[PDB]
C-alpha cells in the first residue's frame, strides 16, 4: 500500500507542563500575551457560563497536574480561529488543574449549534483535550450540557457511543457559583464511571 | 469564522506509544481501560485557532535573553514544521520548554538538588515562518533523575508543544539529543514499541547551522498529521 | 633512594598520535623533524616520584565542594589505573582540569563568550588506592570552539595528568562522552590513527556506580606502560 | 606473538595547561602543597644553582604555553623518590613558561653520577620532558652541563647520537644570575639546531 | 555503557516452599535447628507483642500456601544480624499461613527506631517479603503500628508514598489476644485496598 | 549490630519475570495493580542475617543420607554464589527443596500418582565456604504434571533460596537441567521474557567433578545483586 | 549529524588557464568584453595606484604561469558587484604573471574602510585568490598598504594572526613607477617569508 512520512510520535506533557504552557499556575512571571481561561469579553454576546471541574485517576485520586485545551463555538455557533487578546470572544482556551484544590475553571459562553459533515446539527458542546504526566497521547473528550437534553437526544455524536450508560459521562451539570450559571465536568480517566475518549 | 474543508489523515495509535505503558508506572492509574470511540470528523475537529495575531516579545523564541547568560552549552535548536504529504506548515504555534544545564526545572515542586540559574528561565514561542521554519537559541538541558525505579534518569531533552492547523493536528511531544546515552533505557522513550518511531524524536547536531565560536545547532524536524480535501464526501 | 629494579615494555608509537597531524594545526610548527633517539633503559628512566606524602586536602578530589554549587550535570568520574600486564597501579597520582557546563575554563586567556561558574575551578587530583582505584566528582565539561579550522568544536572532555612509577609511564590524554557526536569530527582525536585507540579514550556511562537523585556515573580506566623485572641482563 | 592490554593513547596538554598543574603560572588560588619549580632548600648539599630557558617552534618563535616536567639525583647521584614539601631536596620539579617573557626557572643542584644499566657512569644530567598545545605526545630531552666535557665526552647516552653536531643541543651553557651560578639550556623543537629528543 | 554479570532471575517459590522452608509448617519431622516465628524469648529487652495476618488474592480469597520473612531492630532499634537460637532476640524471622485458618503469627517486640541514610529517624516498623505460588518475584512490604500515629506522620520512607490513602495500607491495628498486645496487619496483593509493595 | 556501609546494585525488573504472566494461570490473581514504590536503601534493606552460627547437622546437605538409599540418578549440585562484580559471598545460606525420581513431593499436598521414596525427604542446606562454593548430595528428581492448561509438565527442578548479605539480595529461584526438552514449553519458565536470562537457570552437566563409578555432577552458579562502598553520599 | 550535498571539490587550473580566462594573455584573439586588470576608469573618483607583484615558489623560483583574482571595495568602502564595463570602477579584476619577467599588474584605487560583522573596521584592502598548476585548491590571501600603519594596527583580521612577524607578509611596499602611486606584493607560496593564507 501507499505509505505517507510517519507523525513525529507524541509524548507525556510531564509534570512540568506548567512553566511553558501555564505560566501563572507554574507561579512563574507571565509575558505580555498569554493565552488563558477567560475565552469571552463581559461584553460578548451569548449567555456567559463558568465552567469547573476535576480530574481522577483510576484510584479515585486527584490529578493535580493536569492541563486541557478547549475548543469552541461562540453563540452564533461559528468558530473564531483568528485568536487575538482585543477579541471579545475567542473559540479557544486553556485551563490548568490546582496544586492545592485540583479544580479548573474557565469563563466563556454556551456555543451554539454546528452540524456535522453529514448537515446534521450537532449538540452544543466544547471539545477538550487533557494533558499531563502520564498521559503518554492526550486524551480527546466533549463537554455537553444538562439542559440541552432535546438536542443531546439527537446528535449524532453521542449517538455513535453504543451504551447509553456511557453518554452520561460527557454531560456536564448545571449549577450556579456565586448567583452566576456554572456547569461541573469531572473527566475520570479509568474505572467506575470512566469517562468516553474520542479518536478522529 | 472558520469552515470545514479539511480531512486529516486517521493517527496510527500503533506508532505513538499506548496509554498503558507499566515501565512508566504513572500510565498505571491514568490510563482508560475502554476503548477509544472513533467519530467522522467534523467542523468541530477540522478547525483549530490561529495564532498570527498573538503579540510575541522580541526574545520569546531567545532563552538567553528571555528571564546575564545563562550557564551551560550555547546551542540553537532549528527545524521544519510539515505535514505527512511534506508539506509545510506556516504560521503555527510553537512551544517548548526545559531544564538548565545541570537538570534543574524553574517550577515550585523540582526539588532537585541541582542549583537555579538566575539567567534562565527555560520557556520560549516561536510561529513558524511562510517555509514551515522556526528556531529557538537555548543552553542544552541535563539530564535528570525522577521517582521511576529506583535509579532512573531522564535523557537530556526539550519539551515540545505544536498547533498546526487543526485541534486534530495538536501535539506534545519530546526532543533528545543524538548520541545520548540514557535514551535507549528510559520507560517514557520506551512507551514508543517501533525504534522508528523513536529515531524521529532524535535532533541530529547540525554543523551547517552552528555559530563558529559561539554556538553550536541541532536540527529537529516536525511531521504533524497529512492534511487533504474531502473528496466524493 | 629509588633501584633500577624494572623494563618497561617499550612504547607502541604507532598506536599513540604521531607528532605530526596536520588537520592539527598547531603541530605542524611544534613537531620535530628529526627522529627520536632510542637509548636503554636506565636507572634515570625507570624511577620517578612517588607522591604517596604529599599533602591533600580534604576535596582536592570534589569539584563541587573545592573551589554555592556549581551549575550543570553532577557526575562521578571512577575507574582503575592498570599496567599492560593487568597489574593495578597504587597510590599513583592523578590530576584532571576541564571546562565549566558551558565550555569556558577559568584561565585567563580563555575569552570564549560563555561565562565563568562562580563556584566553580575545574581542577582535581587523586592518589590512587591499594586497588589502583581513584574517582572525582565534578560536573560534565561543555564542548568549545577553537580557532583551528573556521567552525572547529572540541567533544567535552576532561584532561588527565598520570605518574605511575616512573617517568617512562607518566602520562597525559584527554577523557571523552560515550555517543558524543563530536567525537569523530575532532582533529584533536584524529591525531589518533587506529580508531580502536579512540576508544579507550571514551568514558562510559555507568549507572552501577551513579547516585540516585543525586548524580550519574562515568567509568575510565588507565592503562600505563608493563613493568616487568630485568632478566638476563 | 604475544599481545598485552594497549595502553591509554596521549593527547596534547592543550593551551589551559597551567590549571591543573601550574596553579599559580595560571594566576590562580594555589592549594597548600604544590609541586614546582624549587627541588632544593637553600640548605641542601651539593652545588646550588638556577637553570633557566626558551623553548622555539619551528618558526624560531617562543612557545609561551609549554610545561616541563624535571627528574634528577641529587649531588651524591642519588634519585629522591619519596616526594615531601619537607625534604630539603626533591628529584622531582615541575616549570612552565611566561605568557610574557616565555622563560621558564628552576631551583636546584648539580646531579651527581649515576651509571647505567651497563655499570657505566653517566655525565651529570637533568631529564626533561616537554608538554604544550600542539604537542600529541611529550618529549625527552637530557640537560647536561658545559663544564663537565670529560664526563660528556665519555657518556654512554650521549654517544649514542650518531652526529656529533647534534649532542651539542643537549649542552647548557654556564652564566651568572645576581653572582649565582646559572645555566642557560633553550629548547628548538624543530628545524635549524633542532634539540635531540629521546625515545625509551 | 558499563554492564555487570547479570542477577540470577527469580522463580516462583511454588505450593510446596514448606517442605524447604517451613519444615514444622509442611508437616514434616525438622532438624535440630529451625529458623521460626519467634524472634524474642521471654527475657528479651522491649515490649513483647503478637503479630498476626492474612493475605489476600485479587479475588478476595485468602492465600493458604504464603511464606513470608521478617527483619527488624530490637527494641533498641538495632539490627542483630548475627542469628543464633541462644540469643534472647534475633532480628530475622520466618511465618507462613495455615493451609486451614490461613493466618500467620509472629511473637517478636516493637522495633525501636531507626534512621534512614540522611540521617532521618523512620517510624518503628518491620521489614517483610512475600513468597508464594502465582509470585513470580517477592513482594517486599513494611508494617507499621496505628498507635505511632506521630511518628508514622514523620516517616521519610511513609512520606515518599505519593497518596495518603496508600499508607493506611501498611498500618497494623492494635488489638489484644489472650490479653496480650498484638497488631493485625492483612495484606491484599491485589485489587481494592491493594498493600502497597517497594522497590529496593 | 549491623551497620549501614553497602549500597546494592539496582534489581533489573526486565530481566526477572515480571508479576503478570497470563499462561502462568495462578500469577493473574497474585500480582499486584498498581506500580511498586521506589525507595532509596537504608540501614533496614542492606543489612540482613548472617547464618554462620546456625547448627547445621552433618548431612544437612546430603539428601542420600538425611531423611536405605534412595532410588534414581545419584548426583552432586555443586557451585558458587557471587555477586555482581563476580565477588565470593561467603558463608551464605543456601536451602534447597525438591521432588523423589518420580516426580511426587513429600507434602501432604502432593497427590501425584508417583509414590513417595521411603528413603527420601528432598531438603538440604548449605553454608557457602570462604570461596562461595556449596554442593548438594541428591538424587535427579522427575518431571511433574500440574493443574495450569490441560497437559502442563514442569521440567525436572530443584527450588533454591539465597540469603546474600542483605534482604535487598534475598533470592528465591529454581534450577533446570541441560537438555530438558520440557524447559522452553514450561509457562512458569517463560515468565522469565528474555532468553538469555532463562539460561542462567540450567546447571550444566560437569563431569570434571562427577566421582567415577558412583555419581554424575552439575554446576550451578548464583550471581546476587552487586555490593559497592557508599560514595559522595 | 546533518550532511548536506557535498561541495563539487576542485582541481588545479593547470598550466593553460590563461586560454580560458587571459586570453591576450595566452597570446589568442579576445571576445568583445573581457574581465581584466584595469579595475578603474581614469575617471573613477579615489587614490589611482598600480599594484604591482611577482610569486615564488618554496625554491625561490618565480612562477610564470600564476592567475590572480581580486576583490576590493570602491574609495568609499563599498563593494560594487554589478560588473561593467561601462563602470568607471569595478570591484573584480583579473591579472596574471607573465610567462617572460614572471609580474603582474593592476589598475585601481586604494579602497576605503569596511567594518567587520562586529562593526569593527579592517585596514584597507585587497582581497586576493592564487590559481596556478600545482595549487590543488586555490590560495586566499589579502594584500594591505604600507602608509596606512596606524589602520593596520587596528586590523581584526591582521590581529588574527598569532605572530606579528607574519603580519608583515602581507603589507604592499608603496613606491612609484613612472611617477606614479605604486605598491608592490610579492607572494611567497613556500619556505623563508612564506606569506599568510586564509580559510574562511
Ligand atoms: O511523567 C513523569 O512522571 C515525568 C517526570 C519527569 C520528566 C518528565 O518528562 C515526565
Ligand atoms: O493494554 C491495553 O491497551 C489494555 C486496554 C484495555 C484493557 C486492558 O486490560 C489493557
Ligand atoms: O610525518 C613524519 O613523521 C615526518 C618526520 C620527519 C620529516 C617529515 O617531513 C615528516
Ligand atoms: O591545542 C589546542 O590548540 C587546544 C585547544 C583547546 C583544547 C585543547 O585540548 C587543545
Ligand atoms: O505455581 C505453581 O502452581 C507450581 C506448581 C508446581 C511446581 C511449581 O514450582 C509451581
Ligand atoms: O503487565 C503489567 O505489569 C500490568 C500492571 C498494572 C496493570 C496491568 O493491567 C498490567
Ligand atoms: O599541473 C600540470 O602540470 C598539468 C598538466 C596538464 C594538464 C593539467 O590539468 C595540469
Ligand atoms: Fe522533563
Ligand atoms: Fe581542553
Ligand atoms: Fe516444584
Ligand atoms: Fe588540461
Amino acid at each position: 500500500p501507499i505509505e505517507l512520512l510517519p507523525e513525529t510520535p507524541s509524548q507525556t506533557a510531564g509534570p512540568y507542563v506548567h512553566i511553558g504552557l501555564a505560566l501563572e499556575a507554574a507561579g512563574n512571571p507571565t509575558r505580555d500575551q498569554e493565552i488563558w481561561n477567560r475565552l469571552a469579553k463581559p461584553d460578548a454576546p451569548g449567555e456567559h457560563i463558568l465552567l469547573l471541574g476535576q480530574v481522577y485517576d483510576g484510584n479515585g485520586h486527584l490529578v493535580r497536574d493536569s492541563f486541557l485545551e478547549v475548543w469552541q463555538a461562540d453563540a452564533n455557533g461559528e468558530y473564531q480561529d483568528a485568536y487575538n487578546l482585543e477579541n471579545a470572544f475567542n473559540s479557544f482556551g486553556r485551563t490548568a488543574t490546582t496544586f492545592d484544590a485540583g479544580e479548573w475553571t474557565l469563563h466563556t459562553v454556551k456555543p451554539g449549534v454546528v452540524n456535522n459533515a453529514a448537515g446534521v446539527p450537532m449538540a452544543p458542546h466544547i471539545n477538550i483535550s487533557l494533558f499531563a504526566r502520564g498521559i503518554n497521547i492526550h486524551l480527546h473528550t466533549r463537554l455537553y450540557f444538562d439542559d440541552e437534553a432535546q438536542a443531546n437526544a439527537k446528535c449524532p455524536v453521542l449517538n455513535l457511543i453504543e451504551q447509553p450508560q456511557r453518554r452520561e459521562t460527557l454531560i456536564a451539570k448545571r449549577c450556579e457559583v456565586d448567583g452566576k450559571t456554572a456547569y461541573r465536568f469531572d473527566i475520570r480517566i479509568q474505572g467506575e464511571g470512566e469517562t468516553v475518549f474520542f479518536d478522529f | 469564522p472558520a469552515q470545514d474543508n479539511s480531512r486529516f489523515v486517521i493517527r496510527d495509535r500503533n506508532w505513538h506509544p499506548k496509554a498503558l505503558t507499566p515501565d512508566y508506572k504513572t500510565s498505571i492509574a491514568r490510563s482508560p481501560r475502554q476503548a477509544l470511540v472513533s467519530i467522522p470528523q467534523s467542523i468541530s475537529e477540522t478547525t483549530g485557532p490561529n495564532f498570527s495575531h498573538l503579540g510575541f516579545g522580541a526574545h520569546d523564541h531567545d532563552l538567553l535573553l528571555n528571564f546575564g547568560l545563562p550557564i551551560g552549552e550555547r546551542i540553537i535548536v532549528a527545524g521544519r514544521v510539515v505535514d505527512q504529504y511534506g508539506k509545510p506548515v506556516p504560521n503555527t504555534l510553537v512551544e517548548m520548554w526545559q531544564a538548565n544545564a545541570g537538570g534543574r526545572y524553574r517550577h515550585k515542586n523540582d526539588r532537585y538538588l541541582a542549583p537555579l540559574d538566575p539567567n534562565f528561565g527555560g520557556v520560549g514561542r516561536c510561529l513558524t515562518d511562510s517555509d514551515g521554519y522556526y528556531s529557538f537559541r537555548t543552553i542544552k538541558p541535563g539530564p535528570y533523575p525522577w521517582r521511576n525505579g529506583p535509579n532512573d534518569w531522564r535523557p537530556a531533552h526539550i519539551h515540545f508543544g505544536i498547533s498546526g492547523p487543526s485541534i486534530a493536528t495538536k501535539l506534545i511531544t519530546q526532543l533528545y539529543f543524538e548520541g545520548d546515552p540514557l535514551i535507549p533505557m528510559c520507560p517514557i522513550v520506551k512507551s514508543i514499541a517501533n525504534p522508528e518511531a523513536v529515531q524521529q524524536l532524535i535532533a541530529k547536531l547540525d554543523m551547517n547551522n552552528a555559530n563558529p565560536m559561539d554556538c553550536l545547532a541541532y536540527r529537529f524536524d516536525i511531521v504533524l498529521r497529512g492534511q487533504r480535501k474531502t473528496h466524493f464526501e
